[PDB]
């Protein structure tokens, strides 16, 4: 009763503080406010659009000059609450980030100090337009901005001060976050003849890419190696199995495409660089193009691909005859050839082979670096 | 205090919220829209759908809300909740394929003698049309045209800035496409009253070149086993099968290729210019392996007494390999050479043909970036 | 000045918005119904949904928005906003799938005399047959009924206002075509109650559909099947060396037709068309189907194909030509003679179910371009 | 005749949350019932589905009946939403999803106190079709529903007919069919120990589905794929020796198509609803489809290698006749085709034991439920 | 009569629902909360989502709403609309993925004394662990935590009531099974902030799922592609005329289960299990693999089975004995001995990591079936 009843007809809140007004003590540099970001969940990252849908704690105070109370309100409760309608709130705007409305992170109840300063602090389910760009998928993986702030106010009616992104990163992302930087500031700019505006600037650096792709993906190239790896050694050991060779091309041909297939499906839903999707595609044609020399080098030779004396003469004729073209053929089999064949099939695959993780290397080594 | 209670009061006595800063029917309220886009985040090229980012700045004067001491001269500047004003329920002719998000029921910069500043970002569902036209090089440009959903040009007069702003002003950099130019004209079609919308063109130039590389390996790579099969004849005509097994797989592969090409524009189409002739191409490659087929296939079928044994032993021997050297007679090799050369007419000449209409559409169709 | 508070004001006073400008127990709320399509947006035949253009033209007069020189002698016609309006609640009858859209805060304009016009520029979610008679060459008539939706004729009467196409603003971007659409007023008074019920326009939609890029793909993969398994006839007669080599291509054409399968069904479930469409393929697919299977059963059809010195040269001889006799029985196995029979025996065949085929199709479309 | 006063009278003691309850112990007398009109989505292996409901309000609240100014006047009133008792409704067992547009709508109050109201609505629901449903005999779909506000000893719901129908606007386009629905008005006491009984309104709909589509797509392949391994069968007796692998050849086709059968209908199941019994036939008559199948090759798999100076020297050569003979010799005792030319007789009969059984039984699962 | 306009007139002029019932600086409002579960409607165990319904018993004390003969005389157990009180936000700490549904807009349990519940129906979608080891055999326990959102100790306090199963009303369809549901309270303070924080009720759903389809499928082409394994060891002993068929089959069985897998990763992220399990194929069948790698390879492991006149006699017998020890010499190589080792070597070694498959599987569930 200390003046209550009186006391809170004097605040009124809605009645006698002006919430269309802003206590600012009048036109001034600002009121001091203070933005707070903890964010407390990532459920989805679209690497290739650059999109990012995260909850984040959306910590705000400033001091509310006539929301200090006396007796029967101050001290009757050094805290107590009062909806967002009868709470000045900050309309802090995701700047670069806000391109999908901010929920439940509006509107929402606050916390009342007994000396005017307030405390609101409500969840925020957003979604994010964050610096992905091509670059976003390098080792580095760039380093994702964004700036906090109340949108309406300037210089000289707001100013906001200034947590890891780790600190709620999600663990079912397909990515790793390796830090979160955050430092406020303020900023005028060309078109605008005044300063205003101060704003939460809070960069997350992070990175991603399985470690999975990588084990069914490779694992079929060493196996499948294999098969045009002893394709050129099978030639020798039986390379008689011409037509049923042939089949294994057009199966290793089957096997190779829709392989690819898959490979864009997951890339679409994955900015893929060109660095990396080239040696895929590029190995994997290696032997696309030894399954072309396969065929050619599997099918390329031309050809391997005194009566009764008189008479029995006459077989003889037939017999040395036809065995000069039964070795017309062995002349186009070219076997001391075989070896050097998968020998400078080992060479190359050990060529290309390594020049791939020796490349892998050659950026493993810098990045590292 | 200079009637400060006063003032306040009487303008909140007699300031009405849902009226029209203008006196009567004429030049009306004269307001100034003009969007600094932010970026864009979709764009359907195939429906002619677009969904993007910018800010509605609004602004003219409401000489009724004029100060005095202390909220003009105390004050030149003040922010207050919109609500109060006509507001451009504003839709897009073509675009505007939905509603506003971040547009209205925002705050505004409220001027000492009754400017009004309102600058709110905002997420627009549209739809321009790219139709499936947003592919040739010579690409297309769009009609944008933004204006409200239940006024009439009568009592306000909308007003532009820019018209060369531009759009790549804010271009997505996230976009598989680039923009050559934005203009901006003002409009009041003559089939309604009401002077309404404001066309903006988009002068659109997409080019994403990424999967029509290993596309043309396809073209090419299957070239190696087609050629090869058109090779592999007179290179190992016991190719006799084993061709037939290669356009099995060969078909195989192309129609599975039918098969992404349809999902694939399921989402981005526009003219046919690549597809229409490597669909002439596939049928190229399709036939070609097919008559070849049937260049394999026109083979009907390759597809004194001691002495006497002797002497029927001559015949036996020598009569057959003459009748199967008739076999040879039958199937010697004419056709192979003259058509894998046909096929080296064929196959290089509609080669370099679409290799050259596709060369003919990247440098030809590229100018009218405008 | 004009008794000008005072004109005002009391127009506020007495006046309740909520309530029906009722004249006397009779005529009911004269209100008329004119649907003006501006354009339509997408459709889906399957599903039988349609996101559409409607510029709602309702008509009724309230007697008690009659004025004097203080209201009409202001400015004879001006604008009102709606709420103060008593909104029918218009229905689609076996439609209805989704609310009005901008239907709500529009305005209206009041006459120096009171008739009011409420004509607010929706755009809705709409629901008509389509049945699986819609993507017929033959179409189906989308019964779409429109009236009052909780009034009856007595307390209200919806009636239609004119004669308008539905292809005056048909969507080009549909894969369907128009035939006409006529739309006729009715009143439905029902058996059950002795009472005469709400009013009710009904819009009848004719259209056949199917875009032709579909007809293309699909008829030559078959005249191409039709060509393998008419190679599947020749290649057989005119070379039986390489049945297995076709084993081959039966594999690998039946499959073709099994993956063609997936993807029409769908386009069957991506749009329904009326099921004796699916006939055609039917008998068509299934007779590649019977024919093979005999063809090739035949074409498999045969039993293994698919002094005393001189005696020596005699029993030697002899051993000769009783092999040599085999070699003729095996052969008396794969004639050449009847292979040429099937082949002309299914290519009339083929040339009659190709041209009976061709019959209903061609017929029918001797209805449907009519 | 006071019809302003009596309007004012009643609106001055008009009390809005407040029940027309007579008195508190015997509940006031509420009418409901429900006219199908749409039932939207059919997902049974979730048992949910979406229906447009005629929600038959109806009640008694003599608190308005009027005099001649207002009973008098029109023996009938539509009167606003927010205006009496509102039943709240929802189905116990089914809504899952709150009523749309089946709120919120004009009521009607005739002249005594009768209250009539009837909105339409699209909202969720959760009936059986737990792994049954998919039978020729039908779960009946049993469907509660009351408000969910108070408990029928204030409130009382009413019903009608428990014997006529579901399939009274049953959709045409459903992939099943009604046969009789049947409700029942009851008191509130359930599994879960519920008491202080609130009435509800139960809606049973036992129906039928299964027009087949997928049937002959299902039933002319295996009769083709049949033949095929029938060809597999009896074609070796007929085929040459290419034939083995030729046999081998089908078995991969054979199997490719088979398992893509087997990734096709399963995404069927898993879309659609659910049950085993018709699923067990075809796996497992596939399954020894695959057998019979496999066990051919093993069959085309198990035979041990089908899978002076002149006589001396003419006596040895006398020898490699004979002694090859020994050999070709060999061929014949392993080739002699009992087990083969019996193994197509044996698939034969035991095909159409395999297909009497199902077919047979197929016969059976759809007439003991006839 | 009763007092009756003085007792509910007062009773809203001093009476106050955004206050909560604070009594003194001590124990916070005694908040008594439960989970009542009688429906699981919808959940992915693969996104870890769940949609259910819980009537949230609430219970707690505010003695404003004691009363005398004028409203407790009045009767007894009054139960007032649930807008004169101060709800919780309440929430599932790391689930909450959907707003709770149908809880607004109820009934609220008065007593005579001030005693209060109010159990709400309500529905929600819900987001806790489930992750790959969700559904084994062995389990996973969702923690799921539910407490105050944002109000502290100070102010609410809540607390357990009940222990009660999570299977007293878990979902009989569904492709899980449970086997224990505990749920105890607690206050989390923390080290951050030396206040007294919120309170939380945590459940803990321990449950084993997988229905049996995927595995019964899994394992058939399994038996079914080690059938032709086996046959790929047995044919060569059998008919090792058929290498190149087994080849054939190597092409076949190599890219239907390379297929295999592309199902698993779509059926496996599609439904989600502890990638631990995957291992078993994948080594199981690379064995498959492996094996057929060095069994085929094996297989084609051999260099290319994979006077006068009485003188020619001589240069002839010599023709032929020169050719038949030559023949022996490809036989030489096609020992037919060591293809029996090859299918019992690995006939042994697979139906050891068969059995070693078999085994720890089976020891799994010698866990799980614990």
């Amino acid at each position: 009763v200390n003046e209550e009843e009186r006391l809170i007809n004097d605040l009124l809140i809605v009645n006698k503080y002006n919430k269309h007004v802003r206590p600012v003590k009048h036109n001034n540099e600002v009121v001091n406010i203070a933005l707070s970001l903890t964010l407390s969940n990532l459920i989805s990252l679209k690497e290739t659009d650059e999109t990012l849908t995260t909850n984040v704690w959306m910590d705000h105070a400033w001091y509310d000059h006539r929301l200090t109370w006396n007796a029967s309100e101050y001290s009757d409760i050094s805290i107590l609450r009062l909806r967002p309608e009868l709470i000045w709130i900050p309309d802090i705007v995701l700047q670069n980030n806000n391109d999908g409305q901010y929920n439940v992170a509006y509107f929402c109840n606050v916390l009342v100090r007994p000396n005017g300063y307030v405390t609101w602090l409500p969840p925020a389910i957003f979604r994010s337009s964050c610096p992905i760009n091509v670059l976003y998928f390098p080792f580095d993986w760039q380093n994702c901005s964004l700036k906090f702030t109340a949108l309406n106010y300037n210089a000289n009616e707001i100013s906001m001060d200034l947590i890891i992104d780790p600190e709620a990163f999600t663990e079912n992302g397909e990515w790793e976050i390796i830090h979160k930087p955050a430092k406020k500031n303020i900023y005028g700019d060309k078109f605008p003849n005044g300063t205003n505006y101060q704003d939460v600037t809070f960069y997350l650096i992070i990175r991603r890419k399985p470690l999975f792709y990588v084990i069914n993906f490779i694992t079929p190239c060493v196996l499948i190696s294999f098969l045009a790896a002893l394709a050129f050694y099978l030639p020798a050991e039986s390379g008689e199995k011409m037509s049923t060779a042939i089949c294994v091309l057009l199966a290793q041909a089957v096997f190779l495409l829709l392989t690819s297939q898959r490979l864009p499906e997951t890339a679409l839903a994955v900015p893929l660089i060109g660095k990396y999707l080239m040696f895929i595609m590029s190995l994997v044609t290696g032997v696309v193009v030894n399954c072309g020399i396969v065929l050619n080098f599997h099918f390329r030779t031309p050809s391997t691909h005194s009566g009764i004396d008189s008479t029995n003469y006459i077989v003889k004729q037939i017999k040395e005859k036809n065995a000069y073209d039964e070795e017309v053929g062995n002349w186009n089999l070219v076997g001391q050839t075989i070896d050097r064949l998968s020998m400078f099939i080992i060479t190359p695959v050990m060529v290309l082979g390594t020049i791939f993780i020796f490349v892998m290397g050659n950026f493993n080594r810098p990045p590292a670096k | 205090s200079v009637m400060e209670d006063t003032l306040l009061s009487v303008l909140f006595e007699n300031y009405n919220p849902k009226v029209r800063p203008s006196q009567t029917v004429g030049d009306k309220v004269t307001v100034r829209v003009g969007l600094t886009l932010t970026s864009l985040l979709i764009l359907n090229e195939k429906n002619e759908e677009m969904t993007t980012s910018v800010f509605l700045n609004l602004a003219w004067t409401d000489y009724r809300l004029q100060w005095d001491p202390a909220a003009y001269e105390g004050i030149k500047d003040l922010s207050i909740p919109s609500d109060d004003v006509w507001q451009p329920d504003i839709v897009l002719m073509n675009n505007n394929d939905g509603s506003f998000e971040i547009t209205l029921h925002v705050n505004v910069l409220v001027q000492h003698t009754g400017a009004v500043s309102w600058h709110p970002s905002a997420i627009y569902r549209s739809s321009c049309t790219i139709k499936v036209m947003y592919f040739p090089f010579d690409w297309q440009n769009c009609t944008m045209v933004f204006k409200s959903y239940t006024y009439d040009t009568s009592e306000v007069i909308l007003q532009h800035a820019l018209d060369a702003m531009i759009n790549q002003d804010a271009f997505t950099e996230n976009g598989q496409w680039s923009i050559e130019h934005k203009p901006s004209r003002k409009n009041w079609r003559s089939d309604d009253p009401s002077y309404e919308d404001v066309t903006f063109y988009l002068i659109i130039q997409r080019k994403p070149l990424f999967y029509i590389v290993y596309t043309i390996v396809p073209c090419i790579l299957i070239s190696i086993l087609a050629i090869l099969v058109f090779y592999l004849p007179p290179d190992a005509g016991e190719k006799m099968s084993l061709s037939i097994s290669a356009l099995l797989a060969l078909t195989v592969f192309l129609l599975l290729l039918a098969d992404k090409v349809p999902e694939t524009s399921l989402s981005v189409p526009i003219i046919i210019s690549y597809l229409m002739f490597i669909m002439i191409l596939v049928a190229f490659s399709v036939i070609l392996s097919v008559v070849v087929l049937n260049l394999h296939h026109r083979s009907p079928n390759t597809h004194e007494a001691v002495e006497a044994i002797k002497y029927i032993a001559e015949q036996l021997e020598s009569a057959s390999e003459f009748d199967d050297l008739k076999k040879d007679w039958q199937y010697v090799a004419m056709v192979a050479d003259r058509l894998f050369l046909y096929i080296f007419i064929t196959m290089c000449s509609i080669g370099t043909f679409s290799i050259f209409l596709d060369a003919s559409h990247n440098v030809p169709p590229d100018n009218p970036f405008a | 000045s004009e008794h000008e508070t005072r004109l005002v004001a009391n127009l506020l006073e007495n006046y309740n918005k909520v309530i029906r400008p009722v004249e006397h127990h009779t005529h009911f709320v004269d209100i008329t119904v004119g649907l003006q399509l501006i354009q339509l947006i997408n459709v889906d035949e399957v599903n039988q949904i349609v996101e559409t253009n409607v510029r709602l033209r309702q008509q009724w007069i309230d007697v008690r928005l009659r004025w004097n020189p203080a209201d009409y002698g202001g400015i004879k016609k001006i604008r009102l906003p709606s709420d103060d309006v008593w909104l029918p609640d218009l229905v689609l009858y076996n439609n209805a799938d989704g609310d009005f859209a901008i239907v709500h805060m529009t305005k209206l304009l009041l006459d120096y005399t009171g008739k009011i016009m409420w004509t607010p520029p929706a755009i809705f979610k709409s629901y008509c047959e389509i049945i699986v008679t819609h993507f017929p060459f033959d179409q189906q008539n989308c019964t779409m009924k429109l009236g009052i939706w909780t009034y009856d004729g007595t307390k209200v009467s919806i009636s239609p206002e004119s004669d308008r196409p539905d292809l005056s603003t048909f969507m080009e971007s549909g894969e369907w075509v128009m035939k006409d659409y006529r739309g006729w007023k009715h009143w439905v008074y029902y058996t059950c109650c002795p009472d005469t019920p709400y009013l009710d326009i009904t819009y009848h939609f004719i259209m056949q559909r199917i875009p032709l890029y579909f007809v293309v793909n699909v008829i030559i993969p078959c005249l191409l099947f039709s060509f393998l398994t008419v190679l599947v006839f020749y290649l057989p007669t005119d070379s039986g060396e390489k049945m297995t080599l076709s084993i081959s291509v039966l594999l690998s054409l039946t499959v073709f037709l099994l993956v063609i399968v997936e993807l029409i069904p769908s386009t069957s479930s991506a749009v329904p068309l009326i099921g004796k469409y699916m006939l055609f393929t039917m008998i068509f697919v299934i007779s590649s189907i019977i024919v093979t299977v005999v063809v090739i059963n035949t074409h498999h059809r045969s039993p293994s194909t698919h002094s005393a010195i001189e005696g020596v040269k005699y029993i030697a001889e002899h051993m000769k030509s009783d092999e040599e006799s085999s070699n003729a029985a095996e052969e008396w196995k794969y004639v050449a003679m009847v292979i040429d029979h099937i082949l002309l025996c299914v290519f009339m065949l083929i040339c009659i179910i190709g041209t009976v085929s061709v019959f209903a199709g061609r017929l029918i479309e001797l209805s449907q371009e009519g | 005749n006071e019809e302003g006063r009596l309007i004012e009278k009643l609106l001055g003691d008009y009390d809005k949350r407040i029940k027309p309850a007579k008195t508190l112990d015997h509940v006031i007398d509420v009418t409901l019932k429900l006219t199908l009109t749409n039932l939207i989505s059919l997902n049974e292996k979730e048992e949910a589905l979406t229906t447009n409901v005629w929600i038959e309000i109806q009640w008694n609240d003599y608190r308005l009946s009027w005099n001649t100014s207002e009973y008098e006047g029109i023996d009938l009133v539509r009167i606003p939403s927010e205006l009496l008792w509102l039943p709240d409704v929802v189905l116990e067992n089914n809504v899952d999803g709150q009523f749309e547009v089946a709120y919120y709508a004009n009521v009607l109050v005739y002249n005594d106190g009768s209250m009539y109201w009837l909105p339409p609505a699209i909202y969720r629901s959760t009936c059986p079709i737990a792994v049954t449903y998919f039978p020729f005999d039908w779960q009946n779909c049993s469907l509660v529903f009351r408000s969910q506000t108070y408990n029928a000893h204030e409130v009382n719901l009413q019903l009608s007919a428990e014997e006529g129908i579901d399939p009274e606007d049953f959709t045409e386009n459903g992939e099943w069919t009604i046969r009789h629905r049947p409700a029942k008005k009851n008191y509130n006491w359930q599994l879960t120990k519920d008491d202080i009984d609130f009435q509800e309104i139960i809606f049973f709909l036992i129906i039928q589905r299964k027009p087949l589509f997928y049937i002959i797509n299902i039933i002319a392949p295996c009769v083709l794929i049949s033949s095929l391994v029938v060809l597999v069968y009896f074609l070796p007796a007929q085929a040459g020796g290419q034939k083995c692998t030729l046999s081998i050849s089908v078995l991969l086709a054979q199997t490719i198509f088979l398992f893509l059968i087997a990734q096709k209908v399963p995404e069927t199941s898993l879309n659609v609803p659910l049950i085993g019994k018709y699923l067990i036939f075809v796996m497992f008559v596939s399954l020894v489809i695959v057998t019979n199948c496999v066990i051919v090759l093993n069959v085309s798999l198990r035979t041990p290698n089908t899978h002076s100076c002149v006589e001396a020297c003419n006596f040895i050569a006398k020898s490699t006749k004979e002694q090859n003979d020994s050999g070709s010799e060999n061929e014949n005792w392993v080739l002699i085709g009992k087990v083969i030319d019996k193994a197509c007789f044996w698939i034969a009969l035991l095909l159409f034991s395999l297909g009497t059984l199902a077919i047979f039984l197929t016969g059976h699962l759809n007439q003991v439920p006839e």
